[PDB]
């Protein structure tokens, strides 16, 4: 309805049903031959990494690694009904590495 | 009560980015979304430069040299004769052509004492068609739609498109030609405006008609070296010869320098507003009419605190970006050549203020000075209440 | 075995056993540059539209897209016994792609 | 009951699509099918020429250019004399060769002037060998077994195959040498056979043999012109000097011809048709034979309603597929040459028919009639009663 | 932690408990573009290959193709605890693609 | 009693492959597996050889040709005088050069009438950088860690690395420099030693410390001979006229010999051997020192049954990797030149032993001894008691 990247500036809980029309879109079919198998390598490593951590065939996917209050934390309600992902991307850039490696982690058991 | 982080995929996130866009020859409007800009730091200025260089040098590559030329000539615009070999290598034989005086030095060629003279190809013409630049697969193009915008800060109308508009790749110096008009006022814009050093943009929001043309009948003749090896230049011209000339409306371009006093006054302190005159490259109007490179004199416009004529050399030989041993021979055109273009933009220097625009990438500037390119992250975490 | 498209000419019902032949060799590894890539292109655009709209690697699984006799009122023994898969997708070129957004509408919903 | 919408991966069909095929040096039948296929739109052949082009284009970029030798002959084939610089540039020596007709032009080379001649690689040689087109994976490539094939058609036995034949890439003019024969008939076809412009290609179900020769006896000299730069060409021939020739037995011809005319009577329209004669490169039947380039004169076969000698020409300098920009030389071979082929198809034009076509794209359409390029698409959609 | 490939010379009894170390070093993301192409095709080949048998998101899946004697005869205590996993490699090498075959068949039922 | 198919992923078995193996500038230990290794049929010799080859000719394509050189040069190390054309056509400058003797045949340069000069870049430098072979995801290297590993035959102790070591490109003829040591002792190894024909490569644990040095102090000069074109030559030089030299201590070279004899008597049956000594790129040691490349004398390192002082030549012109038409004109460097290196192995040749060192791929077949190259292949199926 809003078009690619039209959720930029809603909140999470807008944004969250409409997250297809980002990710059909980052896949070629809009020298060139090193641009293209780079596409194709940069979609390919986002692929993977989603398919470390389990859930590879879905777009939402709940893992049991517990949230800490160090890496942020406000209400609940804040962060899913006021806050857009880019200020949510800017807190949490810190800590982003860490999530990704107890992810990683929690899936191997 | 209990957390637990969830993985998003698609996530609306976007980073910095400095990939490499792919030419080509949909608008999301994002509301509630604010993108700082900047076009001097901007990448896609030195991609345009790089991709037009790596055009004019491959499109220069499998035509004819002129190296047989680099011999001295007995010159009577000039009238000069030269001896070159046949198409059999025995034997040689004695020509003429007609060149002007700005490619030759007292008599031998302007650059055969340094540089490589390659004649443009017959089949290849100069002149220039819109071209669009689109972001590959995973990145995105931000366009700020704002029309205060004074080329760096933040932007409050962002929005996202696939492709850029038609940018036509003109040659110019001086005064931009053909170029996106400003959407409601005559806006300045420039990195440093106390910094000398710094270039000042200018941009229009009405265009100057500028008339430009050739009035010697020119005839093409063929002259061979060996084989496979063809030369075309002057033979003749019929009739009573006239100097090449350009027309602008004196009305038209006072009040266009009196707009432009007025917003330098604004930008500036309070004070007087005064515009001097500026080699040929750098000191002329260098740009291109009907396939023929012209050189106009610019020292009438730029004199100030029915229309006006402005005198015009041309050149045949030419360097573009002033590349190390590498130049250029454009084969000249047959008869007369008029044309004409939109002025919108001027390029200036620090009061006391002239024009220079040696540099290519300033002609761009003015161009994607809107855009900004992005890479797309679209991974996301965030914690949810369930398992 | 009826081998690499051997089963083109059979009935719906029929060739619906042979879709692992077919989907073995979509893809390659069995100047040359743009054939492999174009390859893998192609593979991963496929596997990516059936991954948007879920199930992509198990048999079973529920989609809930109900079917519009506008887009064809044939009998379902008619459709499963006695035409093959081509004038299937002759009668299903111009309706593909509501089906395809009705089948991501229903994925999220 | 309602019914509900499934999706199927791996759906066996298939729609038309162009693609890059590639070069190489299994088959399952398809019941059921009547997919329909046209020899006067496959891409294939197109493609394939377009490789020739580049492959003919890349061999001859490295080595030496002939430019030296656009000098005054003075010829006495031809005993030939001539100045050149010997290593040394300072130093200039006389030397001689011997030039067939065809090359020299009242002397010097005859493609002097037109174009610049580049020497052939002294090490390459012209055999053909086989060439199998192949498809990407997701593509197939569909072959019609139909005996009774006629071009633009529907056919009824259509089979998936894994890739091409051996294509041989054999260049010729009039007669379609070492090619492949028809099953059953001798099969004229045809886009428009009631239309004068359209070429019309016949196969044969038996070949006839053709004997071809070059008895003079040539030793090969090289001449040097400066730096790394050398040239070969014949020096004398040790024994008589004879003619070169081709034989072709005369039943078989005739047999032959008249099961042509009786196919072409029975294509047509119940009237008589005669056979007629055909710049020696679009003239002659041009093709080479063991390293050198026959050009034979084909008046005698084509006068109808023991053996059959046809004279024949060696050239050397060859500019085919007319690019204006090229030429070549191909360096002689010493020794006496000799070679067999099997005559397969003929190429002929509109009562009056006679040999024709200076196209090389023809020859590899008479072989690439079979195939086609499909794409497969394996996702599909169906209604089942519940999920 | 032994490390990629240390288990190769211990019996599959005592190697198969090894198998992560070895499945995740083979990633992508982490003359240069034919490298990159056969990486690719390599990783998609072996996704592909792993998703039409069933079992895509596990390194250990079992399935209900009965195993045959023909291809090997021997016991569990000469297969796991007396050889390792290059003989049995050696052993049932040109049986690959009948297991292949039936394991494709069978998960299409 | 029933046993199901089990699929596994991840299974370490290997099978050998050859792979593109990319350039870039971590151990685990396999226990009880026995691999056998092979070092002259090694994939990694060929593809670090037409690597290098590759890199070679990318850096000499566009570095302009030598032509028109090869006039005749009027002589008196040499001081020549020649005739040239400026950069205008038709007029001729005299000039004057320092060539050194073995540039020079009877004057004329010495590859002149063999191959094209290319001039090298001013810019250019041959120093080596250290080149790690990496493999790419899905194939493996493999190391042997035997001590006295002989090149062929099974290794005990196998492990497995994610890249090479640092392999330093190093071009010498007879004497291999800056290599890798042996472990415990002086390791000597060869296909079979019987065979007169096969080289001997000698690896030495201790390295012999080398002093080269060029005490004239020389100067260059800019001659341009074209429009565009120019390249350096020696001007003069300042101070007295010496010989360059390498300096190598007496009681090392001898110890090193006696080791080499102690080690190699143990292979061969009981005979006494002699040292003896071995168109300057294949008879003397030919390295390069600091840009010039040296080319020495070493019949006193080999004549055997305080320093030693070994004269050198400098050669200017080479043409490396035996191909015709590819030599390189190596700009000389103004200044004294000195350099200091370690000798790591000799090559040997068949008693009597001559060094001969023709070939540059047993320069790298000393540092590739240890690796192999694997294919890993995950995938692998069981029987179980499943389901
Ligand atoms: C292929 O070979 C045939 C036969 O050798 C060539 O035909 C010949 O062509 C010449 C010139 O066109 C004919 O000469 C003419 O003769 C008549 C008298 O008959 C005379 O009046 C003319 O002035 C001219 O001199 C010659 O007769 C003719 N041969 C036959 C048997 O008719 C043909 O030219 C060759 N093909 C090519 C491309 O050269
Ligand atoms: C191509 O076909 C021609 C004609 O069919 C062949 O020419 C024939 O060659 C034979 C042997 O060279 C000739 O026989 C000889 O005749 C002479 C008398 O002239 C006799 O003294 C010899 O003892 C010998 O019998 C024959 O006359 C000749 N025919 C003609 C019409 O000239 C030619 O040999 C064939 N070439 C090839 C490669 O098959
Ligand atoms: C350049 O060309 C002119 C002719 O256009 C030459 O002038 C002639 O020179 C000859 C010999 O000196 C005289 O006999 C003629 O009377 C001259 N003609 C004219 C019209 O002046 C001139 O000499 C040439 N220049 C050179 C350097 O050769
Ligand atoms: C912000 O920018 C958008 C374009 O990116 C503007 O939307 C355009 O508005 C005009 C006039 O209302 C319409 O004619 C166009 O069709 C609109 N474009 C699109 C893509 O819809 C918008 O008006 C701007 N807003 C402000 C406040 O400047
Ligand atoms: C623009 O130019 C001015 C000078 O024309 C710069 O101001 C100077 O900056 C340097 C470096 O920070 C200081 O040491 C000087 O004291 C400054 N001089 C004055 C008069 O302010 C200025 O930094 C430039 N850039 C911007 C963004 O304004
Ligand atoms: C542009 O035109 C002006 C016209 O005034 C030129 O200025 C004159 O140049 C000549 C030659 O150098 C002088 O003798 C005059 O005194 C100048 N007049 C003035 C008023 O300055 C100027 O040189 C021209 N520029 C170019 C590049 O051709
Ligand atoms: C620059 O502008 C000044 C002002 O218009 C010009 O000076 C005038 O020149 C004309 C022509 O000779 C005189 O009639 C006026 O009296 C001059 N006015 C003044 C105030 O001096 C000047 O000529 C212009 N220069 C150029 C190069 O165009
Ligand atoms: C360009 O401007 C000049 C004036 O500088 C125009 O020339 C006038 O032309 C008309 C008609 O030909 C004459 O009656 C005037 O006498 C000319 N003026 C002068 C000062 O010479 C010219 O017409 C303009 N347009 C073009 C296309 O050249
Ligand atoms: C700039 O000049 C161009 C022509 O060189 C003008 O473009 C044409 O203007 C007329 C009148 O409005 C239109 O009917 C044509 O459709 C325009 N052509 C094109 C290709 O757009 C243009 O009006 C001038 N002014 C501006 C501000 O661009
Ligand atoms: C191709 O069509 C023919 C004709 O229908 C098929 O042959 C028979 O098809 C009927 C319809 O199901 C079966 O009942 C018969 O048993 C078939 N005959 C035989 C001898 O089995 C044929 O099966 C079709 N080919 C394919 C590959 O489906
Ligand atoms: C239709 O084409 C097939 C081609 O496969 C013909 O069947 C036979 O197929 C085998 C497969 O290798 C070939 O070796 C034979 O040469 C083919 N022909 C025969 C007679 O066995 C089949 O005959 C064709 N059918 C028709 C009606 O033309
Ligand atoms: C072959 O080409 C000829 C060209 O003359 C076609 O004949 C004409 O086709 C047009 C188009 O329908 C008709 O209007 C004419 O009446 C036809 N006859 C003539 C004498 O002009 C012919 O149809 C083509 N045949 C095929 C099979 O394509
Ligand atoms: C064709 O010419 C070559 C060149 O002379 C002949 O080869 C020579 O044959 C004689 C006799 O056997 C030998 O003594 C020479 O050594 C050969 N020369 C070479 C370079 O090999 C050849 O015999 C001739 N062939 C015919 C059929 O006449
Ligand atoms: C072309 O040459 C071949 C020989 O290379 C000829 O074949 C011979 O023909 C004769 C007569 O028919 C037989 O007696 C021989 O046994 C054949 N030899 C071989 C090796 O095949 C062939 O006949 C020639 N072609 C023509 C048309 O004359
Ligand atoms: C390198 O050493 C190995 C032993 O470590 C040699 O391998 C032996 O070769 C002989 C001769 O064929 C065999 O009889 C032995 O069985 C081999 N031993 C093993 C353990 O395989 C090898 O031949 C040596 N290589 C060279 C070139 O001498
Ligand atoms: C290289 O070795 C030679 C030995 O042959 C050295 O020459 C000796 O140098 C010393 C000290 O200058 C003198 O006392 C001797 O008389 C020299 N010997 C001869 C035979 O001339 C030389 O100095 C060494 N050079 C370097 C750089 O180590
Ligand atoms: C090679 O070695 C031999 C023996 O060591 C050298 O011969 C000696 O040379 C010296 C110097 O002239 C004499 O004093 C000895 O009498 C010689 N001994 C014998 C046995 O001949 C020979 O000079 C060496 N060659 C080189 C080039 O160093
Ligand atoms: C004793 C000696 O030769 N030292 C040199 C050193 O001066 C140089 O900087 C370095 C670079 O290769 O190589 C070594
Ligand atoms: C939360 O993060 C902090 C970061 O300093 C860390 O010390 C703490 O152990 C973390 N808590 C949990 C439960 O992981
Ligand atoms: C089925 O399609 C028709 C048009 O093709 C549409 O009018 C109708 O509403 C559709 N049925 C349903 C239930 O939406
Ligand atoms: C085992 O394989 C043999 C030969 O392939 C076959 O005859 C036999 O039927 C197979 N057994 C089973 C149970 O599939």
């Amino acid at each position: 309805f809003l078009g690619f990247l039209g959720a930029a500036g809603s909140t999470m809980g807008a944004a969250s049903m409409t997250l297809t029309v980002q990710a059909r879109l980052l896949l070629s079919g809009i020298k060139q031959l090193q641009a293209r198998v780079l596409a194709v390598e940069r979609y390919l490593k986002d692929q993977q990494l989603l398919g470390i951590w389990g859930c590879s065939g879905k777009l939402i996917c709940c893992t049991a690694v517990p949230w800490n209050a160090s890496w942020s934390n406000r209400s609940l309600d804040n962060i899913w009904n006021n806050m857009t992902w880019m200020e949510w991307d800017r807190e949490i850039n810190n800590y982003t590495n860490l999530i990704y490696n107890l992810i990683e982690e929690s899936q191997n058991q | 009560e209990q957390l637990w982080v969830t993985v998003y995929y698609g996530v609306p996130v976007w980073k910095e980015a400095t990939t490499t866009l792919f030419c080509a020859s949909q608008e999301v409007v994002l509301e509630n979304v604010t993108e700082n800009f900047n076009m001097w730091k901007n990448n896609m200025v030195e991609q345009m430069h790089e991709d037009i260089i790596s055009l004019w040098d491959q499109s220069l590559k499998p035509c004819v040299k002129l190296t047989p030329l680099c011999v001295t000539l007995n010159c009577t615009i000039k009238n000069c004769s030269f001896n070159i070999t046949t198409v059999i290598k025995d034997k040689i034989q004695k020509n003429y052509a007609l060149f002007n005086r700005l490619d030759i030095v007292p008599y031998r060629l302007i650059s055969c004492n340094t540089s490589v003279i390659t004649q443009a190809c017959p089949k290849i013409s100069f002149e220039p068609i819109p071209i669009h630049y689109c972001a590959p697969a995973g990145f995105a193009i931000l366009k700020c739609n704002d029309k205060k915008f004074n080329g760096t800060g933040p932007c409050t109308n962002v929005s996202t498109v696939q492709c850029t508009h038609g940018i036509k790749p003109v040659v110019s110096t001086q005064l931009l030609l053909n170029g996106s008009l400003a959407e409601e006022e005559v806006v300045i814009r420039s990195e440093n405006f106390t910094d000398n050093v710094k270039t000042i943009i200018v941009q229009l929001n009405e265009s100057v008609i500028i008339n430009c043309t050739r009035p010697n009948n020119n005839t093409r003749k063929s002259i061979t070296f060996g084989p496979g090896r063809a030369f075309y230049t002057t033979g003749d011209i019929i009739g009573d010869i006239r100097k090449a000339y350009c027309n602008i409306s004196s009305t038209q371009w006072n009040n266009t320098l009196r707009q432009i006093a007025r917003r330098l006054r604004e930008q500036f302190k309070d004070k007087t507003i005064v515009f001097n005159s500026s080699d040929p490259e750098i000191v002329m109007h260098s740009f291109n009419c009907g396939g023929e490179f012209f050189y106009c004199n610019t020292t009438q416009l730029f004199n100030s605190t029915t229309y006006i004529t402005l005198p015009c050399r041309i050149k045949q030989i030419i360097n573009m970006w002033q590349e190390v041993g590498k130049a250029m021979y454009a084969p000249p055109i047959a008869g007369q050549i008029r044309c004409s273009s939109n002025i919108t933009g001027i390029l200036l220097t620090r009061e006391i203020f002239r024009p220079e625009g040696g540099n290519m990438r300033d002609n761009w500037r003015s161009e994607l000075y809107k855009y900004k390119v992005v890479k797309i992250e679209p991974l996301g975490v965030a914690p949810t209440k369930c398992k």
